[PDB]
């Protein structure tokens, strides 16, 4: 029902400036979760940043505070970010995800909705 | 078990309007229990419930459902019938239950010496011998008339069942679109699948359990054969819940590309059975960050 | 104690003990007759033959012989039971006790009462008789037990002649020779033995493949591992291939060489658009 | 043996026998109910769950199903004892003997004395009754023993329906198919057998090292030396690590892959300053 | 497990002794103020002896005494363990005696109220009221009093068995409550406690086996030192050949591995015993 469109991948040296656009199409009316995740071969996936639409506060990872900033286009219903001071550690597949603030009935457990979008970003040096 | 057999022994309460309630309970309860046991142990009733679980919308019509209950109740009713027959052939349960309804005026083998003041009371006490000796002949006259009817119904019940089985197995083969030889091969497949699947489930659980125990202590104590299972049959993960949900339920011979499919597991393995996250341990990965 | 349950118990009552004798003997014979038909495999292919045709295409000439084989083979168990129940004599003295004529009684002076002749006579099998009539009782018992055993022995005599006459006509009227029908019988008993054996192996290998697709491995016994290695399966035989081997077959020959079963007839290729009972609709309908 | 000591003996005294019947039946039903609770490990991890939370954090719904399973798996023993004690009839004829109304008694003319009705009625189970009243002794005994057995069969029938209704409701309301729960059950049994068996081996290997550190050597049998050689221990598991696998668990699913136990939940890494009950104080405080 | 093997034998043996005791040595001294003491001494005294005996054979009590001589939660376990293994013997003897009913009617026959009987008018002399009643259990009374004797000999028999079942009900509740308190008030989970109990049994099995072996090797070495040669079998000659002589443990070290355990852990890793505490400590 919700499809995420992402673009902005490239190969830039250290210190390059890059911007990743996550375009959300569908029923985003019940979405309360907006952010980005990265994963590289040989290790698991971590989240650089995340934003709450409803509460309004925002999250950044330890290597992201002061290095990458994520912005939301409320009118366009899309997610934008800024990549600064590129490093070889940033060569990973970048994805943007969403969720619906899943409830919790103690008998069954947490249940919610999740979405993903496939993207790439590698820094040569 | 000499002591436990005397527990279920039939003790007729020689009292009027009272000995058939006991006869109904002493015979109808074991017949009901054997009926329930037949339902519980039958796997064909749990995938019928499992069919009503995930569909949740009355998707199955009367045609497939009525052909499933008939199989469940037909296989279950074997035990109550073979108990309701033995009780009738013994004759104890019927002479006790019907001893009070014997007509005193219809008695024979003697002159009309039968008392008429308390007639139901004396008649009901015949099965317990507690009768005056002047009515001993009348006691045995009743004891044979009622035992005859008990065995007359016992043989008619066998005869009626032996006809329903013949009619059922004759109509099952006539109405089925498959030949009787393919249904014999199908029955051999369902027996082999339901045996191998259980055998692998035990192994795939023990190997999975061995990995978890190893992750705790650092080693697992395994028998001579158990150590072979770990090396021969390594596991890497657990099958997802929707994958399990795609092999449980009823199935009525769907055929693909001119090639038969004989089970839901077979139908799933061909790939013909294969967003919203349910009952998760923790909230979304985005919520984990906060 | 199943035998003690089915033990004969004569209800000594007029017009009542032959209903029991009929039921206690006719129902076990009926059950053995039904079991004989059910277990026989020559009746299910007869049903299968009447199933695919749906129009009674086959004539009565071949149908009569198949039904005769089914009934004749199934009727052995009722006869060998109805003979035993007659040679014992218990089931017949009980049934015919009331019909003994008191006027024809002997071995005693004519003291037999006429007040209730049927009622006194009907109680003879249960030994509940006055000692002044015990001479008649043992006279009636020997008379009615003889008729039971006489009928029992004549039934064996009739059966032993029908069996002889059936076999002689089976050989005189059959176009084959008795040394070939013996070879044919040794083949049908070998095709069935092998076909049922390979069906279990083919099912198990097919069942193992599906389980392996689920768990990633199959827990096989020491000998079951030989079946998978020696006998690999690649698919399931189509439904028309199974229909081509089920039915009644009566010795057709092809180019001078005999064919002994419709599996053999199918193997030579002498048996083998519209899609039925499909999982999913036509591939064109799937797209939409 | 024990049956001689625990043999039922009815005290024929009014308003006193049913108290004995309550004690001779209700106490073994209580003891078998207690034993079922103690042996059931599901009642201890429920306690362990309450032990760590200390704030009643869990709702009634997880506890209600957990508490129900403990009682249901333990109430079987009292029922199979209450049923037998009711079908025997001894414990009920003794209890209800004095409540029998002499007015409704039959099978004998009205000779029942009215001077001491309850006293005489209560003496029926012990056969301490006058012979003029002996016709009522068997009349009263059969009436009460019938109600004892009638209640026994109804108890079996009701239990045999509650078991059916429980199992039917368990499958219908469960979030898993009956086959996955079958696999889940085959996992927990395999985990418990393996976990306890390594816990015995781990202790023996750990104990041997402690013995070796003391005497300089350990006296092992042929098989124990294999245990030390095959399985070398490097340390001990922390208490919080142990506490991560104790308690109740209700099928939490991670990333679409099922988890079947807290140990499985811990093995995946989804379960794992302030120091309690330490042997020695803070390292700085040790210096002082 | 092994606990049921030991408890089952003790429970069965006490019943067998009680049955043997009742058929060969039990006679009510039918007379006032004598049978009551005799009946009381036929239950409490045999139970008290078993209670003291059960304590003495337990190894943990003497360990507790030594610790107290050298001196909560550690004391809870032992008292729940020693009594669970020593109070079995008195309780089974106590319940069978009450369920049998011989001892109680042997005791309270003196205090039976003559006017409380039924089925006839009260027939007892003013002076010999207790004397006649006290002679009921011996069955030596004249048959003229058998009507009254049966009521008394069955009333007290009812009271005996009623107390026998209520004692079982009380004990069964207490065992359940002890189990709950042991698990609920314990600082460690029951999975670790089961592991802890397994370790203690395994340590004592190996410690006893090693100590006997070490003593034989140490004794053999002294024989070699004193005589210059040893006459040992193949196994004994191997044992010294595989087990070098460690020497004499210091006096504090033996005192370091004796006493009670409080389950003190050293920086995360638990220690389950004093020997494990000593081995890990140094
Ligand atoms: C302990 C046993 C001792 C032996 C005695 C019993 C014989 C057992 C073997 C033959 C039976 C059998 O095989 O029963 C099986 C069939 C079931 O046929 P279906 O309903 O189409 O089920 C689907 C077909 N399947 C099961 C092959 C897939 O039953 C029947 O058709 C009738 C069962 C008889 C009991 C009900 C009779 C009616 C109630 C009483 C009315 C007055
Ligand atoms: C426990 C068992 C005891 C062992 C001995 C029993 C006998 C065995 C051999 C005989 C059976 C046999 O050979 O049956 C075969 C024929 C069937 O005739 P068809 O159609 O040509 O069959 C061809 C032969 N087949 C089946 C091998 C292909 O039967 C009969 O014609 C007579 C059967 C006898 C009983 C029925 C007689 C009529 C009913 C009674 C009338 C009052
Ligand atoms: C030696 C024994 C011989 C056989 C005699 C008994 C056979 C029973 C076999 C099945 C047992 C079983 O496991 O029962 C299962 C259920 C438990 O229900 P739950 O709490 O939802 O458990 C969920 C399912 N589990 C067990 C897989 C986790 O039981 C019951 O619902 C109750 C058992 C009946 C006895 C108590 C009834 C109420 C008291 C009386 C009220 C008038």
């Amino acid at each position: 029902q919700v499809q995420l469109v992402e673009s902005g991948g490239g190969s830039v040296q250290a210190g390059g400036s890059l911007r990743l656009s996550c375009a959300a199409s569908g029923n985003i009316r019940n979405i309360s979760y907006l952010g980005w995740f990265r994963q590289a071969p040989g290790k698991e996936r971590e989240g650089v940043a995340a934003l709450w639409t409803t509460q309004g506060q925002t999250y950044y990872a330890d290597s992201v505070k002061g290095r990458f900033t994520v912005s939301l286009d409320n009118a366009k219903n899309t997610v934008y970010l800024q990549m600064n001071s590129l490093k070889p550690e940033d060569t990973a597949l970048y994805y943007c995800a969403a969720a619906t603030s899943g409830q919790y009935n103690p008998l069954r457990g947490y249940h919610y909705n999740e979405y993903w979008g496939q993207g790439t970003q590698v820094t040569v040096s | 078990s000499q002591e436990l057999f005397s527990v279920v022994a039939f003790h007729c309460p020689c009292s009027p309007a009272r000995n058939y309630l006991y006869g109904l309970a002493a015979i109808g309860v074991p017949a009901l229990v054997l009926f329930i046991i037949g339902i519980i142990l039958n796997n064909h009733t749990w995938n019928l419930v499992a069919e009503c679980q995930h569909r949740r919308t009355k998707n199955c019509s009367a045609a497939p459902t009525f052909l499933l209950l008939s199989s469940i109740l037909g296989r279950a009713a074997v035990a109550p019938v073979t108990w309701s027959v033995i009780s009738l052939l013994r004759g104890e349960a019927y002479v006790c239950a019907l001893s009070e309804f014997v007509d005193p005026s219809s008695l024979t083998a003697r002159e009309e010496h039968f008392p008429s003041a308390h007639a139901t009371e004396i008649l009901a006490r015949f099965p317990c011998k507690e009768n005056p000796d002047n009515l001993s002949d009348f006691r045995e006259e009743v004891s044979r008339r009622l035992r005859y009817e008990s065995q007359l119904f016992g043989w008619l019940l066998i005869g009626v069942v032996a006809i329903l089985v013949f009619l059922t197995k004759c109509l099952k083969h006539y109405c089925s679109p498959l030949s009787y030889r393919q249904e014999a091969y199908w029955a051999q497949y369902r027996a082999n699948e339901d045996q191998l699947f259980q055998r692998t489930a035990e192994v795939h659980s023990r190997v999975l359990a061995a990995n978890n125990v190893r992750r705790f202590f650092g080693f697992v104590a395994l028998n001579k054969d158990d150590e072979e299972l770990i090396a021969n049959f390594p596991v890497e993960g657990t099958q997802p819940r929707p994958q399990w949900n795609a092999i449980t339920g009823v199935y009525l011979y769907r055929e693909n590309q001119g090639l038969p499919l004989y089970s839901r597991l077979h139908k799933w393995a061909q790939g013909l059975a294969g967003d919203n996250v349910e009952m998760a341990l923790l909230p979304s990965a985005l919520e984990v960050l906060f």
